[PDB]
């Protein structure tokens, strides 16, 4: 399935994922496509911080869900 | 000498502490509101840090809104408040009670555009203060209204209400300061020369205290059992002061000092 | 085993108890010996408020431990 | 192991060794250790908030290489 990840700069990125993908795996896909290291990445779904060892389906994240990416300040 | 320093004086200049006690009093019970205390446009890293935290929290829906007493670096406060507008738009509302527009503030604007180029800025540019003292009162009032989605006081409303909003806000500040100084002095009698105690040593120091009557102790301990002494936590002068300022017992001691 | 309960009036009361005694049971023993109703009693051990459905051993309360008794106000 | 930075009143930046789970009082004690400034004279700011004793660094989302500020109290008219 597809999901969307919105950044504060207003960039929306579209990801190919599986319900069974871990949060860590999603951050690795973001590094793949955008070059942003996982340790700079905070993922939010509907106001909850996603934790690395959990899956998309743990958070009931489905096709065409939007996540929010909060990036560490200044570089990285 | 030192009018600027006396709370009661009409020329009293609000500090970050005054503004923070006032905003936490009118707003602090709603967790979805971020209350900023200290940020000045002459602190470039701190201003960028502050805007990044708040804009990140609001865009992601970790907070709903933020109220920012912004210091100009020039003995002057302005009001900045940030919420989601229409369509996951971010709207930064601004008013300088002097009526001076944000446009001057190139550092501020560029830092916002860098973090969030899509952010709207609504500069209300409305004159409010009728003297060189009253920015603190109007910034407190402005932030409360902006947080509530209410329009700020107009020039006319502000000319008319200036004394009343200072008087109102200074009534709360006088009372709050007395609750804090009574709580601090009590905290000292119980810390003795420890800068740490557990809630368990607190309970025991209250029992052994040589000053409080048995009824004063019974009231203090009932007041603290209601919200505390659950997990034997480590306290300092500061956390013990705040816990004691929670207390009806301390709020009563303060009530007699003020009347 | 024996435990002690300190009151604000300066009375220490000594109780005969078992590790498996519930907090409710301890308050009933205090009512027995002092005549104070359980629902007026808040017990503290080492800075933790004791909850009715738990046991002494849940709180690692052992022989010759001292608890603190605080009585509710006529109001609050 | 995590490093954070503190900007002091003299304008000097110092580095602290901390954990996310460190209490604010612990951080102020590390500042006193390195710079000799007592906790009760420390107005310690992260992203516009004064850090409160009894909270942790992670309560304020303070992470590796975050900068805290030791500050003078602002006022105005």
């Amino acid at each position: 399935m597809q999901i969307f990840v919105k950044t504060l700069t207003g960039k929306t990125i579209t990801l190919e994922v599986e319900p069974s993908d871990t949060i860590e795996n999603v951050k690795a896909k973001i590094q793949d496509k955008e070059g942003i290291p996982p340790d700079q990445q905070r993922l939010i779904f509907a106001g909850k911080q996603l934790e690395d060892g959990r899956t998309l389906s743990d958070y009931n994240i489905q096709k065409e869900s939007t996540l929010h990416l909060v990036l560490r300040l200044r570089g990285g | 000498m030192a009018n600027d320093q006396d709370l009661s004086n009409p020329e009293y200049l609000y500090t970050e502490d005054d503004i923070n006690q006032l905003l936490k009093h009118y707003l602090g019970l709603d967790d979805r509101i971020s209350i900023i205390q200290h940020v000045a446009l002459n602190e470039s890293l701190l201003l960028k840090q502050t805007l990044h935290q708040v804009l990140s929290d609001i865009f992601s829906g970790m907070q709903e809104k933020a109220v920012i007493p912004l210091h100009t670096g020039n003995n002057h406060w302005v009001a900045m408040a940030i919420k989601k507008g229409m369509n996951d738009d971010i709207v930064i509302s601004y008013n300088d009670p002097m009526g001076v527009s944000i446009d001057d503030k190139v550092t501020l604007i560029n830092c916002i555009k860098e973090l969030c180029p899509g952010a709207k800025i609504n500069d209300l540019q409305t004159v409010q203060q009728t003297n060189v003292y009253d920015c603190g009162p109007f910034v407190v009032d402005n932030l409360i209204k902006m947080s509530q989605g209410q329009p700020i006081l107009s020039t006319e409303e502000a000319k008319q209400q200036a004394q009343n909003i200072r008087q109102s806000q200074v009534n709360f500040l006088s009372e709050n300061r007395m609750i804090t100084s009574a709580a601090a002095a009590l905290a000292d009698t119980l810390l003795k020369n420890n800068n740490r105690i557990t809630e368990g040593v607190l309970v025991d120091r209250i029992f052994d205290n040589k000053i409080l009557s048995v009824q004063e102790k019974q009231q203090l301990l009932n007041n603290l059992l209601d919200n505390h002494i659950k997990e034997n936590k480590s306290l300092t002068k500061e956390s013990l002061t705040r816990m004691l300022a929670s207390t009806h017992f301390v709020q009563q001691q303060a009530n007699v000092l003020l009347n």
